[PDB]
C-alpha cells in the first residue's frame, strides 16, 4: 500500500499566501533515493510541475516561480510542505502531491490533488 | 576430427558480434571484433598441424595480433558501454590502443593483459555511472539496461574469463571453443542497442 | 525549459479500435519519457517509463516507443475504462516538463 | 659533446606539438604526439652510449614503438586535417592503428611503413576533396588553409622525408635532429586550427 | 578590367513575363569555374539570391521561386539572360547581375541593377 | 533555407570611430560568409569572403571574425566614404542567402 493526501485553504486573495500539506503513506521519505514532488494543473490548462524534496532533505524550484515557492519535511508524521508567496489569480488551480523514487525516477503515485481559488 | 578444428572453427563466434556491432552503427567496433576473428582464427589454424598449411604470416604475428586484438575488443566493447561524447571517446579509444599496444608487446602472457583492460575500463565506467547517479538521484541506466545489457554481459563475460583462465585445463579443445562463444556472445551483450553518436 | 509538444490535443476514436499519440522535444532527453493516465477526480496514473517499460500491473495493450526527440504512445483494443487525458514527463534533468496532454474521447 | 645528445634532445621538437594540439583541443593527436616523443627521446637515450643508463625497457620495444609511434602520428596528422565526423572519423583513426600496427610488427624496416600512411592518408583527403569540389564547385579548402597549412605543413613533410631518407647518410647526428625539428613543424602545420567536433 | 550589364523592360503587368538580359566583359563564362548569378533586392527590403549558371551550362534556383525562373547563356557576345514567368506586384524590384568564380565561391563583380516595375 | 540574421537593422555611429555588426546562422556555415557594402545607384562591393579575408584593394579598417553560426564585421577609423548598407552572405550551399541588411548612419 502506498497514499498521499493533499490539504489547504481552499479560498484566498492576491495579498495572501498559500500553505499547502500533504500527508502520506507506505512510505516516511527518510529512505534512501524517496522522494516528494509538487505538480499543478492549472484552471482550463495542463500540468505544470513546481518543487521537490528528496530523503536527504535537498531542494529543487521551478525556475517561473523560485523565488515564492517554499518546500518543508516532517517525517515525525509522515507529512510534506509547500509554501507558497506573493499569490497571483494566475494560481487558480488544483495542486497534486506525487511520489518520486530511485529505481525509475518519474513520479508513480499522486494524490487526488486539492483545489485553491483566488477572487474576492 | 573435432578435437583439431573446434578452436579453429569456433572463432566464427565473433562472426555475429561483427555483423551485429556494424547492424548497431558501431563500425569502429565491428574494425576491432574483425581483426580479432581474423587473426584469432588463423592463430589457431596456423598452431593445429592437420591446417598450418593454412597460414602464412610467422606464427609471432599470428599470436601477438590474436592476444592484442582479444584485449583490444575488451576494451572497445566496455568504452562502447560508458558511451563517452566527443573530445573524451577519441581520447579513451586511444588510450586503450597504446596501453595495451605497450603492454602486449612487453610481455603477451604477463599478468594484467586482460584485467588491465577490464579493471580500468569498469573503473572508469563505474566512476562515470556513479557521478551520474549522484546527478540524476536515482539508478542512472535503467533497471532494463542493468537486467538485459549490464547483468547479462558481464555473467557471459565472467563465464568466458573463468572457461579460458580456469577449466581450461580441463581440455583445452573443448573449453577453449566454448570461450570464444561466452567472449562473442559478451560483447554482442555489453555493446548498446544504438551508437548514438552515428545513428 | 525543455518543450514538450504531443501532436494530438484531442483524439475521438471508436472502442475495440487502436490509437497513437507522439511527442516532440526540443531537446535529446535520453529516452527518460514517462506517460500518465489522468481521470477527472482521480490522481494521474503511471502507465510507461523509461521510453518503452510498462508499470507492473498496467494491461499490455498500453505500448510506447522512439528515442532522441521523438517519443510515441498507443492503446490497442480501446476500452471505455481508457478513455481520458494522456500527458507525457520529460524526466531526463530534475527540470520536469509535462506535455501539454491529449484528451482522449469515444466517436 | 653535441654529436651523442642532439637526437636525445631534439626529440622535444615534438613537446610545442603535444601544447598546440592540447590547447587547439585535439586531444587524442596530443596523446600520439606525447606517446611518439616519449619513445623517441627514450629510443635515442637508450641507443647513445653515454646515457643508455637512462633506458629501463628493452631496445627492441623503444625501437618499435618509436616507428610505431611516428608512423601513426603521420596517420592521425592528416587525418585530422581530413576532418571527417562520425562514424567515419573513429573507423579511418581505427583504420590507420590497426594496419600501421600489424605492417611495423611484421617489418619495422621494410618499404610501406610510412609511405603506407601518407599515401593512403592523402588518397583518402583527395577523394574527399575532389568530391566536395564537385559539390561546391569551387576550391574546397580556403586559398587561406592552401597557403597556410596545406602548402607549408606538406612542405615542412617532404623536408622531414627528404632528411630522414635521403640526406641522412651525411651526417646522422645533425640531420636526424634536423627531422624531428622538420617533422614536428609538419604535425604543427597539417593540424587545423580548431577541432570543431570538441570546441 | 571586369563589368556586367544588367537590362530589361522596366514597366510590366501581372498577367504578363520578364526577359533580364545581362552582357558582360573581363570574362567570356566558357572559361572552367566561371559563373554568373542573379539577386534582386524588392522595393523597400534586403536582397535575396534567384538563379545561378556556370561554365559548364550547371544551373541552379531559388526553391521559393524554381517554377517561373529559366535562366541562359550566349558566350559568342558574352550575354546570359534570366526569364522570369507568371508575374505578381511583388515581383517589384532592382535586379542584379553577380559574376562567381572558382578560387573565392562568393560573387566579387556585380553590375549597377536594373529597376522593374509591375503595375497598371 | 538558411536564415542570416544581423543584429543590427540600422547603426547610426561618429566618423573616425569603430562599429561592429553580427550575424547568426541558422546552421553552422563552415566559415564561408562573404561581408558586401551598398551604395546608392552603385552595385555591392565584395570587402571580406571566407570569414576574415579581406579582398584585394580594399582598405584595412574592415575586419570581420568568427566561426560556427556566430560570424562579425567591423570598421574601424570611420570615414564618411564608409557611411553604406552593409550585407553579409551564407555562401555554404549554392543556395545563397544574404543577411537583412544593417544600414550604417552619421550620428
Ligand atoms: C564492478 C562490477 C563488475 C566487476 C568487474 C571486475 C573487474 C576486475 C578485474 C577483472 C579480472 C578478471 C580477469 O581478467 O581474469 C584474470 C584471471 O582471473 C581468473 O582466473 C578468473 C577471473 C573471473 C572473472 C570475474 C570478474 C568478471 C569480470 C566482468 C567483465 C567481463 C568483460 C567481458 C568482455 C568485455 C586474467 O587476468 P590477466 O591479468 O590477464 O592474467 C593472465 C595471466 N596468464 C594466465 C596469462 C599468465
Ligand atoms: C598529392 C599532393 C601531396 C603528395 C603526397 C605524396 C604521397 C605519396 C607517398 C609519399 C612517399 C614518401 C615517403 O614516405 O618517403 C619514402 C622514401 O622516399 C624518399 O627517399 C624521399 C621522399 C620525398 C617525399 C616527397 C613527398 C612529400 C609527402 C608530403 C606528406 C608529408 C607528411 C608529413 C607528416 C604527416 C619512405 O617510405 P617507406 O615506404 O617507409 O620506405 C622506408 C624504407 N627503408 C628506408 C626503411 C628501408
Ligand atoms: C587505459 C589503460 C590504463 C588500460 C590498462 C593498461 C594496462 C594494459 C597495463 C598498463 C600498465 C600495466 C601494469 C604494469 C605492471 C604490472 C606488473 C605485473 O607483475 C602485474 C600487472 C601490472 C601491475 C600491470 C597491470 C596492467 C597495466 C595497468
Ligand atoms: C589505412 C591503411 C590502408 C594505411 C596504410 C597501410 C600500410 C601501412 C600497409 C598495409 C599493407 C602494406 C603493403 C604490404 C606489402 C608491401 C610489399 C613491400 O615490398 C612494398 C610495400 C607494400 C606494398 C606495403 C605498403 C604499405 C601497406 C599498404
Ligand atoms: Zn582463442
Ligand atoms: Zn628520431
Amino acid at each position: 500500500q502506498v497514499t498521499l493526501k493533499e490539504s489547504g485553504p481552499g479560498i484566498l486573495q492576491p495579498s495572501q499566501t498559500l500553505s499547502l500539506t500533504c500527508s502520506f503513506s507506505g512510505f516516511s521519505l527518510s529512505t534512501s533515493g524517496m522522494g516528494v514532488s509538487w505538480i499543478r494543473k492549472p484552471s482550463g490548462k495542463g500540468l505544470e510541475w513546481l518543487a521537490h524534496i528528496f530523503w536527504d532533505d535537498d531542494k529543487r524550484y521551478n525556475p517561473s516561480l523560485k523565488s515564492r515557492l517554499t518546500i518543508s519535511k516532517d517525517t515525525s508524521s509522515n507529512q510534506v510542505f509547500l509554501m507558497i508567496t506573493s499569490i497571483d489569480t494566475a494560481d487558480t488551480a488544483t495542486y497534486y502531491c506525487a511520489r518520486r523514487t530511485w529505481l525509475l525516477h518519474a513520479m508513480d503515485y499522486w494524490g487526488q490533488g486539492t483545489s485553491v481559488t483566488v477572487s474576492s | 576430427v573435432a578435437k583439431l578444428l573446434l578452436p579453429t572453427l569456433s572463432s566464427l563466434a565473433f562472426l555475429p558480434t561483427v555483423s551485429i556491432a556494424t547492424k548497431r552503427r558501431f563500425y569502429m567496433e565491428a574494425m576491432v571484433y574483425l581483426f580479432t576473428m581474423f587473426f584469432v582464427a588463423f592463430s589457431h589454424a596456423c598452431d593445429g598441424p592437420g591446417l598450418s598449411v593454412l597460414c602464412f604470416m610467422r606464427r609471432d604475428i599470428l599470436e601477438y595480433f590474436s592476444i592484442y586484438g582479444t584485449a583490444l575488443s575488451m576494451w572497445v566493447s566496455l568504452m562502447a558501454l560508458a558511451d563517452f561524447d566527443e573530445p573524451q571517446r577519441s581520447t579513451f579509444t586511444m588510450l586503450g590502443v597504446l596501453t595495451i599496444a605497450v603492454r602486449t608487446f612487453h610481455d603477451r602472457w604477463g599478468y594484467g593483459v586482460y584485467s588491465g583492460p577490464i579493471g580500468t575500463a569498469t573503473l572508469i565506467i563505474a566512476v562515470k555511472w556513479l557521478k551520474k547517479m549522484k546527478e540524476k538521484k536515482g539508478l542512472y541506466p535503467d533497471k532494463s539496461i542493468y537486467t538485459q545489457q549490464i547483468g547479462p554481459g558481464l555473467c557471459f563475460g565472467a563465464l568466458a574469463l573463468m572457461l579460458r583462465f580456469f577449466f581450461e585445463e580441463w581440455d583445452y579443445t573443448y573449453v577453449h571453443s566454448f570461450y570464444h562463444c561466452a567472449l562473442a556472445m559478451s560483447f554482442v551483450l555489453l555493446l548498446p542497442k544504438v551508437n548514438k553518436k552515428a545513428g | 525549459d525543455i518543450q514538450m509538444t504531443q501532436s494530438p490535443s484531442s483524439l475521438s476514436a471508436s472502442l475495440g479500435g487502436k490509437v497513437t499519440i507522439t511527442c516532440k522535444a526540443s531537446q535529446d532527453i535520453n529516452e527518460y519519457i514517462a506517460w500518465y493516465q489522468h481521470k477527472p477526480g482521480k490522481g494521474p496514473r503511471l502507465l510507461i517509463h523509461y521510453t518503452s517499460t510498462l508499470q507492473p500491473g498496467i494491461p499490455s495493450r498500453f505500448s510506447g516507443s522512439g528515442s532522441g526527440r521523438d517519443y510515441s504512445f498507443s492503446i490497442s483494443n480501446l476500452e471505455p475504462e481508457d478513455i481520458a487525458t494522456y500527458y507525457c514527463l520529460q524526466y531526463d534533468n530534475l527540470l520536469w516538463t509535462f506535455g501539454g496532454g491529449t484528451k482522449l474521447e469515444i466517436k
